[PDB]
């Protein structure tokens, strides 16, 4: 749910 | 043996099966010798989802929490259950931080390797400052930061600007300044610089790799995007 | 008390934790008081969860072993993984199997109630005979065929065809039909039938459980296309 | 991966 993403 | 294992691993991981999937890239890891770039990958993957199913459970299992705010059973049985999440990630973290300090980044003779294990040390410790008491959240924060600084300056270092690992560090390393020190500014720098970078340099990506640098390249603009909007 | 582990179950669910939500729900069950509607599904969910998983790694493990025929040292790698998964599914199954031998089938006091875990049952006698050893098969066949006409048997009776239960154990023993006996026609008679039923009776449909009755119609004339076709 | 269903 979160917006900004990581690796994977 | 070491090949056998690895083998496992990958049936594991084609059956969904994470925790027999990191048993056994574990047991790899323990017999000392320093991982292939595939067995590094496969460890990686099993313990990101086995970490990521708890993450996941955190986030729902806290968001119940708070909407069962002035509902006093109803919240103490979700503050429970959080806790019993959380005991669980922080061991998990606990496991693969061990492995780090007595295997992974002592072993590591390469460049490449000691960037991605360090970026790894700065992941974990992320995870653990997502869930830190009040009181152990600095030194966490502080553990999480200092790995990725020193995986930033060997990358830049050893490694051109469109190198996957030094991207994927660029990204997890901004996304640490967002959401863990809240420092939005210096997350949208990290990202800009490191896109700018890669992009000025494009001619440097190899056949080989290209896909795995655009792929990170889209999630820095993405974020940047998202942080700026 | 048994509120508090329906509570713990329902939030486990929201997690993703079907272990923990079968655990919550199996300790309910063994309280021996007869479950409501509400802790009948929970139970039933979990379950369905926990197999669930197990039924698609060996879906998965089976594949690759018949893939790898011909290739020694992977083909033993993946029979020796796909007997491990086996034994965790027939534990499951055999838990599940438990359950409603020694609390749930002997004290159903209500026809509806007796239909749900018949078709329970005959479900989990099926998930044996997807694994059977072809020596065991004959048997567990055998069980899962009866459990499921003996609860077909009492919804014929008992609800009217456009009950959701009568339409889903129609659905799952037409599916026994076609996959594990191998008879398409009696497959297509049943779901069809059912189907008709349901159709030809159809001002029977309640507000509470209509889009129920008829999800499950939609499935029903889905197979009934596909095994037609 | 199976075309025909059973409930859920």
């Amino acid at each position: 749910k979160r917006q900004y993403k990581s690796i994977l | 043996d070491k090949n056998e294992l690895v083998q496992k691993a990958k049936l594991a991981e084609q059956a969904e099966r994470y925790d027999d999937m990191a048993a056994c890239m574990k047991s790899v890891t323990e017999q000392g010798a320093e991982l292939s770039n595939e067995e590094r990958n496969l460890l990686s993957v099993a313990y990101k989802n086995v970490v990521g199913a708890r993450r996941s459970s955190w986030r729902v299992v806290s968001s119940i929490e708070q909407k069962t705010e002035g509902a006093e059973k109803k919240q103490q049985m979700a503050r429970e259950y959080r806790e019993k999440i959380e005991t669980e990630l922080r061991d998990i973290c606990n496991d693969v931080l061990s492995l780090l300090e007595k295997f992974l980044i002592p072993n590591a003779s390469q460049a490449e390797s000691k960037v991605f294990y360090l970026k790894m040390k700065g992941d974990y410790y992320r995870y653990l400052a997502e869930v830190a008491a009040g009181d152990d959240k600095k030194g966490i924060v502080d553990q999480s930061q200092q790995a990725y600084q020193e995986a930033f300056e060997i990358s830049k270092k050893e490694m051109q600007p469109t190198h996957p690992i030094r991207l994927g560090l660029a990204l997890n390393f901004s996304v640490f300044y967002y959401e863990i020190l809240n420092s939005p500014e210096k997350a949208c720098s990290l990202a800009k610089t490191a896109f700018d970078e890669a992009i000025a340099e494009l001619d440097t990506l190899s056949e080989e790799s290209y896909k795995d640098s655009t792929l990170i390249m889209q999630l820095l603009r993405d974020n940047l995007t998202l942080w700026t909007s």
